[PDB]
């Protein structure tokens, strides 16, 4: 879009006076080109103006015409503004006018700029201005003139600064105002800079003289930019350009140049002698002189500095090195005493600048600032203080601008030491280390590695540890640590591969290459975990193809071998090859590298190995084979029939997807697949009208037929019932299709149409996909149908239109909540598309199809709003009928979702829509008042709960429609009414006192509060603050007799700060809440007064939501730590409230300061910082913490306290391992205070001592500090002994004893030494573990030590003496004595526990080279004691047997058959119970079956049964353990001989209807899992046996199961269902019923090959007859027979058993013998058919809206029964029925 | 979840009702009850459950307090007040002279706030508080069911249970969040110290309060 010329109307007679009607001059060109509209010919005749001028290059002497011309050719240039393209046009023409006509047009435009300059308007200065600014780029006409008037154009720039100056402070008040003001000022400084920096008129002195009027305008400017620089209420913006400008002036005006670099140093010290600067400073900058100024305008004159003086050349010399350090030392300084945040991200981009700067002095400095710059100054140390202080900063501009510092620091760094001898720099070496010692989830770990790599190459840190790319690699399951590591790895391989290419210049260095970088990707795609499989594919993987795409080549082959293998063996790296190789050639092909050959391959891809991949199991295999076939590098590319038949194959199974990711990436794909159709039919038509290949007509006729075909898998999909994802992708696709072929309607040709494949049939499905319970599938539908073209009235009758609104009038007063939401969505298809009544027309009183959408939303909403004013009315009478039939949410809900398809902005009948307003803000009041007191309150054939939800719904209507009618920009909303609606929301919100309108009311009065901020009128945009300030003075003295609840959080104040918080705008001025946050943090503060307490817990209960708000985000850190305070000095209160309302604020403050959780359970170190940027951060919180620990440490000798907030908080802070200075706050002195709180008479304060003294000890010094500890503890003889003391230092050195062996571990082998000495100081007070000590949570304690030292001990090879001194622990413990006395002892089963561990040690310990034995233990009369031993026993034999791993059973546990075979009659404990069955399952059975009938009296048969007695009555993980063990002695008994067939067969009756009854629900899923793993352990003898072992009706019973739980609604037992399908089809007699054998497949599809392969082995079995009576009575689905499902369609199971049956009899000509077996299955079904008929008969019209589930049901069975008939039918040739019930339907 | 729409589908006042009737499948928790106190009930659902499971017999008394207000039902006394202050604990225990309860209760939790340690620390006055109210009702050998926050440690609360119960257990029922850390302590046996009145009582009242070892303490060599 371009502006249209104009020109000022009394230049017309100037320009007709030289204008000619045969047109030759240059004025009838401008004639012609002023009466114009199109800016393009214009543009031309502009063109051809310059030959005009040239062709008269004769006359010496201006022709008038031409000067008239260019005249009135500058006028019009200086009325053109700059968003005008034909501005630079003609200054590019005017640009090459010729030489001769020069020094007219100089003068003449010259007074032209003259008189413009004259202007006084105010609001026309930037206009001027920005005439200036386009004068001097490219432009010389203007160049010159400008040139010519300095003084002028300086002396309007200084005016009109001081205009807007005074305006600004006169117009306070009103922030848009200012904020054009502000923008006014900073084009004028801009534009100040730019005449200063870009006239050629500056240089020499040649003005400096006092009397140059040159010289006095720039003196008053100076003036003005450092009176803007020391203002405060201006734009940061406007004082930073300020700042530049005056270093710029001072640079230019300064006339003993070489002394400028001294005097800026003096002014930025603030160290400047009044009487030595010349007068004109002093007059100009007086608040430079003579002190006091800002910190803000320090900076920014060190900013200006930095930018605009002259570094590189050393022009300063000397005296500009002193100033480079100055300004180091102020920036230093300012950064300890900045807090503000925009004020941080200001000083961040200053020191990166002052870094480039010392980059470009150092390129030719002097030797003695080499020493002070290199990276071993004092200088640099600050600034990587700075850097690791400051690179996880909440501001991403923060974190940026220390990645450019650092990597300038080492560039520094290079530069002052280029005298050197061999690469690696000791410093680059030393920070490497340093940066290595960091774990791997911090994330400036990877950027400044990267740095160091380009830095001193890649080579030496492989050389430093080679293993580092694959631990970068193991961390890429993480997302957000994928980008770092990605961008660090290929930082690493680049580097490494430009450093083989060196020296050593051959071909082979690849393959090191390759063996270092793609080796180990290979091994990650093809055997990886899942996350860590998606992510390395979508963020590591192209980065690598794209840099090296010869390696693809590499890749394949090694894939494709290891894809040919698995075909050898009938492994994991065998099993995720094709995954691989579809995720690299999707690459390759994306990225048009050597795989781009015409249908992917000729022999990469075969048609086997694109349908495996098409079906996988695994979702990424799935979208990776889509997108090999879908996405291609040319967009243009032909899609070939091999790739339509894939597509199709792929669309018939694909459409049920369950990840919402993985099913926008197949919506996605696919789009890209149309995209391309689109784009080469038009290629193919173009070749066609252009009269190997196939004669594009036929591809054109291919691609019709291919869409056509997609079409109708897509409205299949459709069907009742169908899942959420399969409408959800159903319609996406399809909407994606009518876009895409919706693009060559201004064209001539299109391949396809959708309109046209849409029937009257389809376009009521597509309407009755308004009825889904889903919103998503509403919106798609709708949106869906609105892009068809020729849709409205062309597939319906009027008749059925207007049964469709009487539906919508219907659904919209039902009592079912979510009616309304269809009500209003059909409500909006018909006003969209003009398909209201005719009757309609009454309610208003009288193309632009926004008229005609407007009045159709006119005439409903006010037939909406007389239906609403009667209900109400009657609301009014009597709310019980209200609530029972006629429930009012309903019409507001359809008038909101009426309005909000509107541009209320734009609306063009404001006579019709004023009352209509009034009307509805009356109604909704009336409305509310009915409702809210039964929502304060309590309650006043109609439950109550149906009165509370019709109340509560018209609460959220009411206030959703307020929210809507606020943005009619208040006109149709006067400002008393926008009062009111602001009142109605303070009245409740405040006084609701219940959750209801709370959260109800918030979210309309936010919408009302940004309406209020952004709107124009001064009287509204003051109503905020105003709120605000009343609110906080209710708050003051709220009187706890107010309506105001303490409860569920806080009387909704909170929500109601939030809200006027939120008006502000975002990152604008945040001046509310400084006021906010000193007034409550104030009020927050101890009271005196007792009565003071209300105001305190209020404060502390808004605190707590400011502080997790996301909107006050990085603008709530300065006040953090005075809420801490706060929050930690209310936890001392003796009020309970103050207390509880500070732990909830200080959990706020917690998440606030280090960030969410990162992982779910380990929080190893995500969340922790180190000391020194928390401290920082908050440097106000070091003193206090310290004060107040030391406080509570002496609190506890001499005895609520708050010990355990400051623990939780100090547990949080380690110490930095990349600390290159010591801890300058040294979190050291804490440890002594620490150390003393555990001697706390309260568990959890020992216990959280003990935590958090572990990071403030460093791991070399925990030996000295376990020792010195341990010293305090008493000898057996002492005579003081206090337990809290004794457990307290216990914890301690338990916990350090554990941090130190997860360290030092394999690392070192000198810690052995520690180790002993540890030991022998633990060994010195063994006492306290015996039974002298009396209390048993000591002992506890003490023992766990010791079972610590053991594991310590065990990996690390004196020893001899530590296990005799454990096995006399044993020997004499209650283990083996027993407790005497019976008196719960506290701690006792702590104490039993941890003896069991100690005791299992030492036996573990005796055999591999004895106290108790596991005989004896599992003897013991305390249930834990056994559970213990069982827990080692199970997992040394699960160990040894199942995860056999080429191991066998210790040969302590050889023969204990006969030891759990007793114990499992014997115990009685569950949960021991439970574990000894699993060690029996664990063992072989050949062994301890046998020795049943002696042990326990039992045969195997019925020990059998007793399992399965087991097995029926229990209902926990038992009943799984007993099943899963009853199958293994079933399949031992088949396994052994071939007589136990008929002596078991009662027994596997029962069986089979144990695995039927575990299949079901009330079970846990562990319970469908075991049936899962039992049926594949048993296919082939169970379900695929040639010669079945069962009857009939029990294997398909199992079969039932099998394809039962293939349809589960959750994932892991559809995987392991799918499992058993895979064994199912890969048995022997198997192999040919599908083409996916040893394939792992979807469970979408394994219903598919279950069914076939079940039928198979039914004409196998020869046992047909029997056979389908049972699959028919599957198809009734007796269930029946007259929460939602995510995942399971009953259509799908009935579709595939009903294809397979009709391949079957076709490919079997079966032809039963007995009609009579059959007669019973025709008369049940034509039973169903009548009643189906009678059903569909008697019910109301339009069904599909009103009757929604009724209907789905109806149909769902009808289709069931026209499957079961359409296979009888077949059979017999009773197909009367049949065409009786078509008759009756259709 | 499937439990928040079954709390709307049924007459429950909410989701944590299945809470409690799933507890019953597992643990017989309303054998032979016949008067039982409820700590904590906001809408009162584990009232309701109560109520239809004893009162239905008619003759069955329950008590259930809270914070806050709750909507009256039929053989169920409600109670407003802080279990906490001692005024509230002592009007409940003025409904039960001579006959003692047979079962008591408790749902309560604190705000959660997400990150388990504040919560624990909260979970634990609130327990401490349940406890007091429990020894001070419930008969010998009866039944106490408690929610807490199963976090990182968790073996202090079961030592403290233990000394008041014969058998303490610790049950995650289907109802509860598969996310959350809630769990349900159920405390199976009274057996209250022998001389404990509302010797043994000068060690575990201490302890049971806090993990307060200060009875052990000595100052003499201990004897041998
Ligand atoms: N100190 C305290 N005294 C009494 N009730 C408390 C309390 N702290 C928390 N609560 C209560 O704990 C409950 C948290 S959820 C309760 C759920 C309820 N039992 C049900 O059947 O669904 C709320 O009722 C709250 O009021
Ligand atoms: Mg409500
Ligand atoms: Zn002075």
């Amino acid at each position: 879009q371009v502006a249209a010329l104009t020109i000022c109307h009394q230049d017309l007679e100037t320009l007709k006076s030289f204008a000619d009607v045969e047109g030759k001059n240059l004025a009838s060109l401008l004639l012609h080109c002023v009466q114009l509209t199109d800016g393009v010919s214009q543009i031309h005749y502009i063109k051809q103006i310059v030959p005009l001028l040239e062709k008269a290059d004769k006359n010496g002497m201006c022709d008038p015409t031409i000067q008239s011309c260019l005249d009135i050719l500058a006028g019009i240039y200086l009325s053109l503004s700059l968003k005008n393209p034909l501005k630079k046009v003609l200054a590019s023409s005017l640009n090459s006018l010729p030489d001769f006509f020069l020094p007219e047009a100089m003068h003449r435009f010259t007074s032209r700029l003259q008189e413009e300059l004259n202007t006084t308007d105010l609001y026309s200065y930037r206009k001027v201005t920005d005439n200036i600014s386009s004068c001097m780029e490219n432009f010389n006409l203007g160049r010159a003139s400008v040139n010519n008037l300095l003084k002028n154009v300086l002396h309007f720039l200084q005016k009109s600064l001081i205009e807007i100056l005074e305006e600004n402070r006169k117009c306070a008040g009103n922030h848009i105002i200012q904020t054009q003001l502000m923008n006014d000022l900073l084009v004028g400084i801009r534009v100040s800079m730019m005449l200063v920096q870009k006239v050629q008129d500056f240089q020499g002195n040649l003005w400096k003289t006092s009397d140059s009027p040159i010289w006095q305008n720039m003196c008053g400017l100076l003036s003005i930019f450092t009176k803007v620089l020391s203002d405060d209420d201006l734009l940061q913006t406007v004082q930073s350009t300020s700042g530049l400008a005056i270093i710029l002036f001072i640079k230019t005006m300064f006339h003993p140049s070489e002394k400028i670099p001294h005097l800026i140093s003096s002014v930025l010290l603030r160290s400047v002698d009044c009487t030595s600067v010349p007068e004109w400073f002093m007059s100009s900058c007086r608040s430079l002189c003579c002190g006091d100024i800002s910190q803000s305008a320090v900076l920014f004159l060190c900013q200006g500095t930095l930018a605009m003086l002259d570094w590189q050349n050393g022009s300063m010399g000397r005296s500009g090195e002193a100033l480079l350090l100055d300004t180091a030392h102020v920036l230093f300084t300012l950064s300890s005493q900045i807090k503000e945040p925009t004020l941080e991200m200001f000083l961040s981009r200053i020191l990166a600048s002052w870094t480039n700067s010392a980059i470009q002095v150092l390129e030719s400095s002097s030797p003695s600032l080499t020493d002070s710059l290199n990276g071993n100054s004092s200088i640099v140390g600050r600034l990587l203080e700075y850097v690791y202080t400051h690179w996880e900063h909440p501001l991403d501009a923060l974190r940026h601008q220390t990645k450019i510092m650092f990597k300038n620091l080492l560039q520094m760094h290079r530069l002052t030491v280029e005298g050197a001898d061999f690469v690696p720099d000791p410093f680059f070496v030393e920070l490497t280390e340093s940066l290595l010692r960091l774990e791997w989830h911090i994330k400036g770990k990877y950027t400044c590695l990267g740095c160091l790599v380009e830095c001193i190459g890649v080579e030496h840190i492989l050389a430093i540890d080679k293993t580092i790319p694959s631990q970068i690699l193991e961390v890429m399951g993480d997302q957000s640590l994928v980008p770092y590591a990605s961008d660090l790895l290929e930082t690493m391989f680049r580097n490494h591969k430009s450093h083989l290419k060196s020296q050593t210049a051959e071909s082979s260095w690849i393959d090191q290459w390759h063996e270092t970088w793609v080796s180990p990707l290979l091994f990650i795609l093809c055997e990886g975990n899942l996350d860590q499989k998606s992510y390395v594919i979508d963020y590591y993987l192209p980065k690598l193809l794209s840099y090296s795409p010869e390696s693809l080549q590499y890749m394949v082959k090694i894939l494709q071998t290891s894809i040919d293998a698995k075909t050898g063996q009938e492994s994991c790296n065998s099993r995720g090859a094709l995954g691989a190789l579809m995720a690299c050639l999707r690459i390759a092909r994306a990225h048009g590298h050597l795989q781009s050959a015409t249908d992917t391959w000729e022999n990469l891809v075969s048609d086997a190995r694109i349908k495996q991949g098409l079906i996988h199991q695994h979702c990424q295999v799935r979208i990776d084979t889509l997108g090999l076939l879908c996405e291609s590098n040319r967009s243009t590319e032909i899609v070939s029939m091999e790739e339509m038949q894939w597509i199709q194959f792929f669309i018939t199974y694909n459409l049920n997807s369950q990840s919402p990711g993985v099913r926008q990436q197949i919506c996605s794909l696919l789009k890209k697949l149309f995209c391309r159709i689109q784009e080469s039919s038009q290629v193919l038509y173009k070749l066609e009208q252009s009269k190997t290949k196939q004669h594009p007509s036929v591809s054109l006729q291919q691609y019709k037929n291919f869409m056509s075909s997609i079409c109708n898998s897509l409205f299949e999909a459709l069907f009742p019932g169908s899942s959420y994802s399969t409408r959800f992708s159903a319609l996406t696709i399809l909407g994606s299709i009518a876009e895409v072929f919706h693009v060559p309607e201004g064209r001539i040709y299109t391949v396809y149409q959708l309109s046209h494949d849409i029937d009257v049939g389809r376009f009521q499905t597509l309407m009755e996909c308004f009825t889904s319970t889903f919103e998503d599938v509403k919106i798609l539908a709708f949106d869906l149908l609105m892009k068809l073209s020729k849709t409205a009235v062309h597939f319906q009758d009027s008749g059925k239109l207007q049964g469709l609104f009487q539906a919508a009038l219907e659904l919209s007063t039902s009592t079912k909540p979510y009616d309304c939401v269809t009500a209003s969505y059909l409500l909006n298809f018909l006003i969209w598309q003009d398909a209201l009544p005719s009757s309609l027309s009454a309610y208003l009183t009288q193309d632009r199809p926004a008229a005609v959408v407007e009045r159709n939303t006119l005439m409903v909403i006010k037939c909406l709003m007389e239906n609403l004013e009667e209900e109400v009315s009657q609301a009014e009478n009597s709310l019980l009928q209200a609530a029972a039939a006629f429930p009012m949410y309903g019409r507001v809900h359809c008038i909101t979702g009426a309005l909000q398809k509107l541009s209320l902005n734009s609306l063009q009948l404001v006579s019709e829509w004023r009352p209509v307003v009034e009307k509805l803000l009356l109604m909704s009041y009336r409305l509310s008042t009915v409702v809210s007191p039964v929502i304060q309150s309590s309650s006043p054939d109609v439950t109550a709960q149906m009165v509370l939800v019709c109340c509560w719904r018209s609460m959220k209507e009411v206030a959703l429609l307020l929210g809507m009618l606020c943005q009619l920009l208040p006109g149709l909303l006067t400002v008393e009414q926008v009062k009111e609606i602001g009142d109605y929301f303070k009245q409740h919100l405040l006084q609701s006192r219940h959750r209801g309108a709370f959260e109800l009311a918030y979210t309309g009065f936010v919408k009302l509060t940004e309406v209020l901020n952004r709107c124009p009128n001064v009287s509204l945009q003051k109503l905020p603050e105003q709120w605000l300030w009343s609110v906080l003075e209710e708050i003051k003295c709220s009187d706890p007799s107010s309506k105001l609840c303490a409860t569920r959080r806080s009387a909704g104040i909170p929500f109601y700060i939030q809200a006027l918080l939120a008006s502000e705008p975002k990152k604008g001025r945040m001046d509310l809440l400084k006021i906010t946050m000193k007034e409550l943090i104030s009020l927050a503060g101890p009271t005196d007064d007792i009565q003071s307490t209300v105001p305190q817990v209020h404060a502390l209960n808004i605190l707590r939501a400011l502080f997790r708000d996301t909107r006050l985000g990085e603008n709530i850190i300065p006040y953090v730590a005075d809420g801490a305070k706060a929050a930690i000095l209310g936890f001392t209160s003796p009020v309970w409230a103050v207390r509880n309302s500070s732990t909830l604020l200080f959990s706020a403050l917690i998440t606030r300061i280090f960030g969410v959780k990162r992982a779910k359970d380990e929080h190893s170190k995500t969340n922790r910082m180190t000391g020194r940027e928390f401290f920082s951060r908050f440097p106000e919180l070091y003193p206090f913490l310290l004060k107040q620990l030391e406080t509570v440490a002496n609190t506890v000798d001499s005895d609520h306290p708050s010990m355990f907030l400051l623990l939780l908080v100090l547990e949080r802070l380690y110490a930095s391992p990349m600390d290159g200075t010591s801890s300058a706050l040294s979190m050291g002195p804490f440890v002594p205070f620490i150390m003393r709180c555990g001697h706390s008479p309260v568990y959890h304060s020992r216990e959280m001592a003990a935590r958090a003294l572990v990071p403030f000890v460093m791991i070399d010094h925990i030996p000295n500090t376990i020792r010195t500890l341990l010293s305090t503890l008493p000898s057996c003889t002492d005579q003081c002994f206090r337990q809290n003391h004794i457990h307290g230092t216990l914890l301690q050195v338990f916990h350090l004893l554990q941090a130190y062996s997860d360290s030092k571990h394999g690392t070192n082998s000198d810690f052995q030494h520690e180790l002993t000495d540890i030991t022998v100081c633990t060994k010195a007070k063994l006492w306290l573990a015996k039974r002298q000590n009396p209390c048993l949570v000591t002992r506890a304690v003490y023992i766990d030590i010791l079972f610590l030292l053991t594991c310590c001990l065990n990996r690390s090879a004196e020893s001899l003496g530590f296990w005799e001194e454990v096995r006399g622990i044993i020997s004499g413990s209650e283990l083996i004595t027993g407790f005497p006395w019976a008196f719960k002892v506290p701690g006792l089963p702590q104490y039993l526990q941890s003896l069991t561990r100690l005791a299992i040690a030492a036996v573990w310990a005796a055999a591999a080279k004895v106290p108790i034995s596991f005989s004896q233990l599992l003897e013991s009369a305390f249930p834990e004691v056994r559970s213990l031993t069982l827990e080692a026993l199970l997992e040394k034999f699960l160990a040894a047997a199942s995860g056999l791993g080429e191991k066998g059973v210790p040969p302590l546990l050889c023969n204990m058959g006969e030891k759990f075979l007793l114990l499992a009659m014997k115990e009685n404990h569950p949960e021991c119970f439970c574990k000894i069955l699993k060690i029996l399952h664990c063992m072989d059975p050949g062994e301890w079956l046998p020795q049943t009938e002696h042990c326990v009296h039992l045969t195997p048969k019925e020990f059998l049964i007793w399992t399965m007695d087991i097995a029926s009555n229990e209902r926990s993980e038992i009943q799984s353990v007993a099943l899963r063990l009853a199958s293994k002695v079933i399949s031992h008994h088949m396994q052994t001989c071939v007589e136990n067939r008929e002596l078991i067969a009662a027994e596997l009756k029962q069986w089979v209807q144990l695995v039927i009854l575990s299949c079901e629900d009330h079970l846990p899923t562990e319970s469908r899992l075991a049936v899962v793993e039992v049926l594949t352990s048993t296919t082939p003898l169970f379900l695929t046996n040639p010669h079945p072992i069962l009857e009939l009706q029990d294997t398909l019973a199992l079969w039932k199961c099998v394809l039962t739980l293939l349809q589960s609604e959750e994932q892991a037992v559809r995987d392991a269902a799918t499992e058993t399908v895979t064994t199912a089809m890969s048995q022997e007699n198997t192999c040919q019923s599908t083409e996916f054998a040893f394939c792992q497949v979807d469970a979408s599809i394994a219903l598919a090959l279950a069914l076939a392969v079940l039928c198979d082995l039914l004409q196998q079995w020869d046992q047909l007859a029997p056979g389908l009576p049972i699959l028919l009575g599957w198809l009734l689905g007796e269930s029946d027979d007259l929460e939602v499902n995510f995942w399971a369609e009953t259509l799908i199971f009935v579709k595939y058993l009903c294809k397979h049956l009709f391949c079957l009899l076709s490919k079997s000509g079966w032809r039963p013998p007995s009609p009579e077996m059959l007669c019973h299955l025709q008369r049940m079904v034509s039973e169903q058919c009548h009643l189906l008929s009678q059903f569909f008969r008697e019910l109301p019209p339009a069904a599909e809206f009103v009757k929604t589930v009724e209907f789905t049901r109806l149909r769902i069975q009808e289709e069931r029964t026209l499957a079961c008939l359409r296979l009888l039918a077949f059979l017999e040739g009773v197909l009367s029925v049949w065409d009786s019930y078509a008759e009756s339907r259709q | 979840d499937v439990y928040y729409r079954l709390a709307k589908e049924n007459g429950w006042r909410a989701r944590s009702a299945f809470k409690l009737l799933q507890l019953d499948k597992e643990f017989q928790l309303f054998q032979g009850v016949t008067r039982a106190v409820d700590l904590c009930a906001a809408p009162g659902s584990w009232s309701q459950v109560l109520s239809q499971k004893i009162g239905g017999q008619g003759s069955g008394h329950v008590v259930a307090v809270d914070l806050q207000a709750m909507a009256p039902l039929p053989g169920v006394v409600q109670i407003q007040g802080d279990i906490t202050q001692l005024s509230t604990a002592k009007e409940i225990i003025q409904h039960f002279k001579g006959c003692p309860a047979d079962l008591v209760v408790c749902d309560g939790a604190p705000d959660v706030t997400g990150l388990h340690d504040v919560d624990e620390y909260m979970q634990a006055q609130l327990l401490l508080a349940a406890l007091n109210i429990a020894t001070h009702v419930l008969k010998p050998g009866g039944c106490f069911v408690a929610k807490i926050f199963r976090g990182r440690d968790v073996t202090l609360l079961y030592s403290q249970l233990q000394v008041f119960f014969s058998s303490v257990l610790c049950a995650k029922p289907r109802s509860s969040r598969n996310s959350s850390i809630e769990a349900f302590a159920v405390c199976q046996g009274y057996d209250p110290p022998e001389g404990f009145i509302p010797g043994p009582t000068r060690i575990i009242v201490p302890f049971v309060t806090c993990g307060d070892l200060s009875s052990y303490d000595s100052d003499r060599s201990y004897p041998l």
